[PDB]
């Protein structure tokens, strides 16, 4: 057991059977001056975990830690191999190679899931 | 300036009473005074009136005159009537004075009683409301006694002019 | 290849949140939340984290969090208005007063009491740090009776720091750098994350390090920048040295009543004899703890480089001289034997060093005008010990560099053990690319 | 709500200092003029003077210089000062508030009950009875009932008289 | 048929909230949230809303956010609670000009020392309109307030002038813009935009002439929530401003006289030349020919034949019937009876006298003031006047001849003339609807 | 791309495929006066978001904007059919038709669902 | 089998948190919501064990209702300059006259003004010169005119995720299983009062008087004793008091006492002899049970120290009366028409209510004659044993602390939580 | 109906058809620090237990059917016995340990069970 965050050195092949120990710390790890400041902590956290939630319930993968999509890959934003990714790589320079061209995945994702409830809602029409 | 009034209105009951001012250049409105009781208004500008008050009361204004007319004057709307006016230098300017009376009783004869020095002239029993003595001379203001009726004195160190009936 | 959203990957980036304190006096640590021991620390292997500590945040709020719980500390506390009197003081001559010994003035004064029509006289003994004149005998006041307005502090209520601990909140972490020879900025391996930080005191001090986190294993100096003059280049000792500040005056508290329910505790007679306050300083261990230090300072800035120390230069009370307390007195101990060294590059036990400590009772603290702490006198005998851990230094300035001690800036005496300690956000959200494709 | 009313009926001599103080039940004393009026048969209706709760007052012309007007908010009063009283201020004396704004259509609201203020103007004497009916001639303080009746006399000495006709008189101070 | 859920439907509803600030000093806006510039503004294509300026909430909202924020910045200021003495005055007869006679008042009297059982004999010019006499070469006076309340003096480094606030809007709720033009406050509009938050209001507090502020796009418009009713003010709105310029001549001197420890009171030194009484300027052409365009105006709803007039104001305290800012931290009483005098049947300067305060009682609260510290040197002023308060006094249902006088009293009309344009809905994004379609 | 709130004047057979605008604009989209307001206000706008997306998840449609149930649409809530409904009127028209009617639908969904999931473990226990 | 997840199970555990308040006053419309017609779900088949003398309701109302105590004397005049050396001349000895020197608005002049004090409110300070008897421990604030400390109902609502459970049964005496637990929205309204050896204006038992006790063996435990009948008590001060405004400077004014009009007379109160008379029959009816039917109860007046504990303590009309009862608690039980009993009270005016040092209140004086009207709904009584076998049982009235005259309220309630999370086995497997 | 926990004494097959009431009553409400604390706790309280509903894959639904088996070591009673001669009171009573490992063995089951999704769709 790597406890919490304990994955990070690990490359991605590793560290994605972790994703359950890390996820259950995003919402609470905790049982005058003191008053406002923890409730201000409290309210951003409890925004935060709700923002990540809408923003993964809008793509169509809520309740779900993995979920797979329609819309392709370019081999543009990162054109290495398959093999090279998932076994010789963290998350960390991941993040820092990807971070220019995350903003075009975040409505392409959206555009594909109501094109595919717009398509379901015909399907089911008949 | 100062607004002018009738010094007094007398009507019968059932019929209707018109008091008017002049010498106002802005909104008029009304006090009723009884005696004995706080004043209250009764037509608070030119042509209104607030609630609780009947709507025999009404009143209008037209160039320089404001008019307040009683619809139907019973023995209840016995009293003196003062309007003011609003002016720059002085904030409020009021009136002389309107007194109503409603007649239930019908005229009466003066008695007129003289003493020598051992002077005094003694006027009762009479219904117009109103006397003004001529002979250190002081007067009486008509006051009431038994059986509905008006007295007055006089006193110097007589002659009643009741009307057009001089005794 | 389509494109696959992971929830919960470990990604972390810089940012600055609102830490909460936590622990097992002035500094409410009964409010803080009550912590457990700690139960794990989670290593991290193939971790490389770029620290920085001269920008580091934790440093700010720590020194907001002092200084609001100094000032909600002072806030029920008496406050003496009645105090500015026209003080009428006499110098004391009585019996066995040394010859650095002409202060401590004997001040007497009218004073109101707890019915507003009638007057008491009473007397009470001043420092002269904090009694000015005005003009048999001549006319005093206090100093700061044309700036503010003092309150006194409650005597029930300590001075001693007991630890807290700061606790990063939800969806937040904390990064500890475990290098051993680390200089504050650059990559350092093998970090650790912990959900809380450990046992900091919030000692107050001026030119030394008096209750801290030794070293690892060398006398590791640390600065912003060396070839600056104007930096502050904090050093951090290896080995602890004891000091021994006391004082010897044996203190009679008195109390006088200033109105309903208030009360002014002055000094009274000294039941002894009078000598001064001194600060005991090893010497065979300051001088092994000075070559120490003088060898890395060889190491950082020329290796023929000659290396002089000296006393502070001037300014305030409170900068050149070295201020703490011990119990409720606010020493002030001259250390200007400590650092009169020279040592040159060419040659490369009971005996202990004194130096002259003076105590003021008018306190301001955070050098903030419009504030005030009169500490009241403690009776008895002072007396503690403590290890010096660390000292600041400031560069003045060819082969011949002076260096003398610092002052002021408590931020800088809080970067000594906020300086492993780094803040990160976490950023839960993947959009990394397989071979799977929805239906 | 509110509702307003004054001291007691008092009498004073000429020359001397006159006070009334109004209290004020119900309501806030913020936004509102407090005004002071009185009432005789001679002169009619009259408008003396109101006060702000800032203390910014507003006298009559024709009694500016010996009136004053103070208010005391905080245990809801305010009174009225005249000085220099003349045997000519025998007046019924109320109280009234007005709405704060324009004046050009403001009428007075919430009237008193009315204090009866006399002045004396230094008069105290005994009974003078004088045979004719009867006539008493002069006495102060309306003690008077004739047994074996005209109303009394406002004489320009300060003194009182009436007269009866068709005796016994009496007088409670001076026991006559 | 069946039912279908739809989630986030464009449907609003009107409610209320607490609205938050934002900026780009007495209104403290150092711990508001910045301003971030954005296309913020778009466009509601064929929608249709009702808007009501006289039953808005918000301009009840930032009157209590005005008011909390105000007497907050006084609370680390010095409080005159031992300057209530008996005061010693004597006039001064330093070079006036016949206008300034008896205003200013040259009282001395006792005062504390920083050390207890010392006093001072200090003095200072107060203004006539600050002192009241109680006996009643030199008379007894006190100040006109200390029977009611000691007040906070304001502290020197904070300033009265107001800045431009923003409104924005909390999370679930929108901010609807009236882009029409020919809005007359009270009814439909055809060109709603929602926006991110609302435009710069300043606070500028006023009683008869809207200083600053916006302005209209086409011409002058006239608001009210009952035109026929007399006893409701009147909002004109102007499409071009007219300068006004104040002025204050005196030359003062402020000392500082000890009354405590690390507390100061600042008096009023002599004055150097001599003393002028204070006046503002206005241009005559430009302010005809915006009463003309305000009586064309006026026309449309009073009839078309009927006689316009203006008088002076005829309130009953200072704050009513006199023209009242702050320029430069002094707070300012205008005549203003100069302006409003003319009839109307269908490069010379108004200078209009001044009077000055230093006793300020702000928003009508009981037992509650301000001491106002003096200025030195002289006081400039320039400042635009886009609007004013009218009064109507009608005494007949068909008349030939209207007398319009300025208002004032109330703060809440200023704020109304600003955010009449805005209205605050709440989104409710739940909606269902039948559709051919169903589950398994 | 009309933006946040931008097609309330269009039909509402075009106003349904821009719900994400409006979807994701929710959700954040004393020492001082400005301290406690805006915090009830952001405590205010979680619960508001959080009580619709209970009352989503409740009917069985958590997770998807688009949701199509099986209970029948009676005659007595509208007369309307699909023609004009979606070609003619907006969403405020037909928010101000069905306003009276709303609880009866939001009871009816919960019971169906209820219903729906015993017939689903029935299903499974066999 | 497999586990199947259930959501919203109705399952509870007990827990401790901060609860709700609906309802010129003691409280404040200023921090309440509104309260509606209420729900009272009657839990069937339930058996829930209550326990009234650790729960946690009490201490919060204690806290609640001192920091709301606090929260109006803030925006009220603090009378600091009052403690000057006082020249007072002269029930007989009761009643002073002292005259003082006292400032004005303007600092610079001073007068001179005289004020009735009691004489449990001044002390000399070595004749003819007294002083206040809290100017050596801390300065009083006055209580402004305008706020009334009469009684109105607060209700305690709970927060969301909890549950109050309401006890129903008839014979309940505070602990053991209750078979009749039904939920409630919010609690009834709970009147606050002030009061020591009398629960004034209290709730009734339905059936038959109930004694409860934390431990009827220990007698270190106070005895809380529930009527079913209420017994009357009226009141006056027959003193026509004259409250006259001392002013002390800028907007501060001090209300004391003018002169008296009439006669001098002491205060009392009654209670009716023939009610109170077999109330006490009942009450030894109802001891006998837990003590044997052979023993003699006997009752005593007071054995305290301090004038709190030793007399009834309460607040009649807004002044603070401290009646001596001990012609009620005068009584011998061997087991087998218009008449009153008069009780002498005083009348104190420097107050220190919930027994904390170095705050305090100067109550004002009331205009005219003050009567009560009042409910005798409940004794407080602590028993002095000695002996394990004992023919005759002393039973002394008690007091001190403040919470048993909010036990006797919060005696049938409970607040829980809701742990809606349950797994069972059930033969169904996911596909 | 019954009410907000009107089937607190009833049998576990008949509470479990009124799980709605008890669910929808959780938020807000037949249920100035104060008010806010109350509020922040009441919402971090109900998005606990979402999320442990949301991690084992029974999200969006009250009740759900899952892979663990049950141990006989947890309690040996009969099917027609536990829902038919218990309420849920007592139930929670009987299994107040024991639930630790259940939540570790759901939350492994459904981490197994993604896994094995995303190797059958990636083919
Ligand atoms: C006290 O110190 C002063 C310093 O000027 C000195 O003059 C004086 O002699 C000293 N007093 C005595 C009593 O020696």
């Amino acid at each position: 057991f790597l406890g919490f965050l304990g994955a990070a050195g690990s490359t991605m092949g590793a560290a994605s059977m972790t994703l359950t120990v890390q996820a259950r710390n995003l919402l609470s790890g905790i049982v005058t001056v003191w008053g406002i400041k923890q409730l201000q902590a409290r309210v951003l956290a409890v925004e935060r975990y709700l923002r990540d939630q809408q923003l993964l319930g809008i793509w169509g993968c809520s309740g779900k830690l993995i979920c797979c999509t329609n819309v392709p890959w370019n081999s543009s934003w990162s054109n290495r191999n398959l093999s090279e990714i998932w076994d010789n790589m963290t998350w960390l320079q991941w993040d820092k190679e990807i971070s220019n061209y995350t903003q075009i995945i975040y409505g392409l994702l959206e555009e594909s899931q109501n094109q595919q409830e717009k398509n379901e809602q015909d399907l089911l029409a008949l | 300036y100062e607004l002018t009034q009738p010094p007094s209105v007398s009507v019968s009951p059932g019929q209707t009473a018109t008091i008017t001012c002049s010498g106002a250049s802005t909104n008029v409105c009304w006090y009723q005074v009884k005696p004995g009781q706080s004043p209250e208004v009764v037509i608070f500008e030119n042509y209104k009136r607030p609630s609780g008050i009947p709507d025999r009361f009404s009143g209008s204004k037209s160039g320089s005159t404001a008019t307040l007319t009683i619809r139907g004057t019973q023995a209840i709307d016995e009293a003196d009537y003062y309007c003011q006016v609003w002016d720059s230098f002085s904030t409020f300017v009021f009136g002389s004075g309107t007194q109503v009376t409603v007649l239930g009783q019908p005229k009466a004869n003066p008695t007129v009683t003289l003493f020598p020095p051992s002077l005094v002239c003694l006027i009762s029993d009479f219904y117009p409301g109103a006397v003004t003595v001529a002979w250190g001379v002081e007067t009486t203001t008509p006051s009431k006694q038994s059986n509905n009726k008006y007295a007055a004195s006089s006193y110097l160190s007589c002659q009643v002019t009741h009307e057009g009936s001089t005794v | 290849l389509w494109v696959t959203v992971y929830y919960g990957v470990p990604v972390w980036k810089d940012a600055e949140t609102t830490l909460f304190c936590a622990s097992d006096n002035v500094w409410a640590t009964h409010a803080c939340v009550p912590t457990d021991p700690n139960p794990q620390e989670i290593h991290l292997e193939n971790v490389t984290e770029e620290f920085n500590m001269w920008k580091n945040n934790m440093v700010e709020q720590m020194h907001t969090d002092i200084i609001s719980l100094w000032d909600q500390s002072l806030k029920p506390c008496v406050k003496l208005t009645p105090l500015c009197v026209t003080l009428q003081c006499t110098n004391v001559t009585n019996n066995i007063t040394d010859d650095m010994r002409g202060e401590l003035k004997n001040c007497s004064f009218n004073m109101t009491t707890e019915l507003r029509d009638k007057k008491q006289k009473v007397y009470s003994l001043f420092y002269r740090l904090d009694v000015v004149q005005i003009n048999s005998n001549k006319e005093y006041r206090l100093i700061n009776c044309n700036t503010s307005a003092c309150t006194q502090a409650c005597p029930k209520v300590s001075f001693e720091p007991i630890p807290i601990h700061y606790c990063a909140p939800a969806g937040f972490a904390i990064l500890k750098c475990k290098d051993k020879k680390f200089n504050g900025t650059g990559p350092c391996p093998s970090v650790s994350t912990v959900q809380c930080t450990h046992g900091i005191k919030p000692v107050v001090s001026t030119q030394l390090l008096l209750n801290g986190s030794l070293a690892e294993e060398e006398v590791m100096i640390r600065s912003e920048n060396i070839t600056n003059n104007a930096k502050n280049i904090l050093v951090q000792f290896n080995t602890p040295v004891q000091i021994n500040c006391t004082r010897p005056n044996n203190n009679t508290r008195k109390s006088i009543r200033i109105g309903p329910g208030q009360a002014f505790y002055a000094t009274g007679d000294i039941i002894g004899d009078i000598r001064q306050a001194h600060c005991n300083v090893s010497k065979a261990t300051w001088n092994e703890t000075l070559g120490k230090v003088v060898k890395q300072l060889r190491k950082h800035f020329g290796n023929n480089t000659i290396i002089r120390f000296a006393n502070s230069s001037g300014g305030d009370l409170e900068v050149t001289t070295h201020s703490f307390n011990c119990g409720g007195e606010f020493f002030y101990c001259n250390t200007s034997g400590l650092f009169n060294s020279t040592w040159i590059s060419n040659t490369s036990s009971n005996d202990s060093i004194t130096l002259p400590c003076r105590i003021k009772q008018i306190i301001n603290m955070w050098q903030r005008i419009g504030q005030c702490m009169y500490a009241p006198p403690i009776q008895g005998v002072i007396r503690c010990v403590s290890n010096i851990t660390g000292l600041i230094l400031t560069r003045d300035g060819s082969t011949t560099e002076t260096f003398r001690p610092g002052g002021g800036d408590m931020r800088d005496n809080w970067r000594s053990e906020l300086y492993k300690y780094k803040v990160v956000k976490i950023e839960p959200l993947g959009v990394a690319p397989t071979r799977c494709k929805r239906r | 709500q509110v509702q307003l009313q004054e001291s007691g009926p008092g009498v004073v001599k000429s020359s001397e200092t006159l006070s009334l103080t109004c209290t004020v039940s119900g309501g806030s004393m913020g936004g509102t003029y407090w005004s002071w009026l009185r009432l005789s048969p001679g002169k009619g209706l009259e408008w003396i003077g109101y006060i702000f709760h800032t203390g910014e007052t507003n006298y009559s012309p024709s009694l500016k210089g010996r009136v004053s007007i103070s208010v005391d908010t905080s245990e809801d009063q305010f009174s009225l000062r005249l000085r220099s009283v003349t045997a000519a201020d025998t007046a019924v004396y109320f109280c009234a508030s007005l709405p704060r704004g324009q004046l050009v259509n403001a009428y007075f609201r919430n009237w008193g009950r009315g204090s009866l203020v006399s002045v004396t103007a230094a008069s105290t004497k005994g009974p003078s009875v004088f045979p004719l009916g009867c006539l008493v001639k002069d006495y102060f303080p309306e003690p008077v009932t004739v047994s074996w009746t005209f109303p009394a006399v406002l004489q320009s000495s300060g003194l009182y008289s009436l007269s009866s006709v068709v005796c016994n008189v009496n007088h409670k101070p001076s026991n006559t």
